[PDB]
């Protein structure tokens, strides 16, 4: 999966 | 609530308590009862609260895949029937799931948003309406999936617009919110050239003012900078 | 009982389904509900219960002992009052902790130990009986503080005198048994030179029988082996 | 701590 904060 | 009868500040020593425990249920119980008490949130106490709520959302995410992808194993040509069992607790997983997002959405619509007028706190909540409404997006296939996907777009955007009026380009919040939105757009909207250019029109204009930032706040800034990239590597 | 109206064996596919996903609540409830229908449990069927609680209650134990841990410092000489949180949230999770024990305690006395009568099954409720009152003696402070070590100890000894009579020396079940009562030796009853006997006595009695075993039997049991040799190096 | 199964 991508990349989220 | 059953946190009605403790104080505010008690609440907020319990979520971070809490927090040191791994105990992210309980953290996100202790802030949803300090979001009730009524008060606006300070800066620190809006990230106790995300942190609560994306742990314990996530783990659930994470375990609604693993189901479905079983599921979806179970329903190819040449398997063997099992039963209603693997779509029963995929179901369960997924209402427990959407409980959790409609119980964000709920704070944030009663009422941290309409009380929220400086950009730091109103771009952090709108943020966390798009992240909520896009992890019903994941789950979502009936009738309502698109007002689901619009209602995260709308909020996104408005954020975005925000934003960009009122933050520089490495404030971490803006950064954040456009890694978010850009991948919303690539994972939601069937949208990987929109991604793409915002993670890259983000990076770029972030690049630009790290020179007028502190030591600690380049730390803060190119942190999530390197996400970025991270996407745009995992996409090009 | 909740899940009272779901199928034996669909409770049992369930508990398997929530293993891969993580969700080791869930697992636990699947397991109670499997076990409440009164049927004895096969070999697999105890493992997947004993997996269950022991990642529940393993949780809990971690988040005490961090909660713990702040509580003695907050308590120490010099340090800045802070209220009655600590203790009230340590409490909280002590609470919980204890009603997951007094839950897997009771399936055990009802009724599976009483219906146990193979070595493999009864050595197994037992060590789990061991292992759950050994928990609550991990937080227990009170007038029944002996009381509870020594129905650990109790629970533990019968379980011992069965697996000598019944199992070979390198049954994996036997050994796990020794390993986590030399456990309570060391850290519960203050019995290090007792935890160091025993530990030493299982794994030399164990090696002494590896020659009779397949391949895969070997596997299992040097998997224990390696723990028992672990906790020697710790304590000598 | 110490290993325990
Ligand atoms: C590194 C990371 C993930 O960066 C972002 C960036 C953008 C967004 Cl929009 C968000 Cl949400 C997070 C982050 O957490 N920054 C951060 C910023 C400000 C305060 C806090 C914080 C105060 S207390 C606390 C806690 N955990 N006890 C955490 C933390
Ligand atoms: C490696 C480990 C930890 O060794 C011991 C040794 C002694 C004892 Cl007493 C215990 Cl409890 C465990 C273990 O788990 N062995 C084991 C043995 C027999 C069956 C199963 C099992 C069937 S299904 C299942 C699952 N998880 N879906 C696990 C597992």
């Amino acid at each position: 999966f991508p990349a989220t904060v | 609530g059953a946190m009605g009868s403790m104080e505010r500040a008690s609440l907020i020593q319990k979520a971070k308590l809490a927090e040191q425990a791994e105990r992210y249920e309980d953290m996100a119980a202790f802030m949803k009862g300090a979001v009730e008490k009524g008060e606006e949130l300070s800066c620190e106490e809006r990230n106790l609260l995300s942190v609560a709520y994306k742990n314990v959302v996530g783990g659930q995410r994470a375990a609604w895949r693993v189901l479905s992808s079983i599921e979806q194993k179970s329903n190819e040509e040449g398997s063997e029937e099992k039963g209603p069992e693997v779509r029963e607790y995929r179901e369960k997983v997924e209402t427990e799931l959407q409980g959790v997002c409609d119980t964000v959405l709920g704070l944030l619509d009663s009422h941290l948003i309409k009380e929220a007028g400086d950009a730091e706190s109103r771009v952090f909540y709108l943020k966390m309406k798009g992240d909520y409404y896009r992890y019903l997006a994941e789950v979502a296939t009936g009738d309502d999936k698109k007002r689901i996907i619009d209602s995260a777009r709308s909020a996104y955007q408005e954020a975005m617009d925000i934003s960009k009026k009122e933050m520089p380009p490495t404030n971490p919040i803006r950064l954040g919110l456009a890694l978010n939105f850009s991948v919303f757009h690539y994972e939601i909207a069937n949208s990987p050239e929109e991604a793409i250019s915002l993670a890259k029109t983000t990076f770029d204009e972030a690049m630009a003012d790290l020179h007028t930032l502190s030591e600690d706040s380049y730390k803060d800034s190119t942190l999530i900078m390197q996400l970025l990239r991270d996407n745009l590597t995992l996409w090009t």
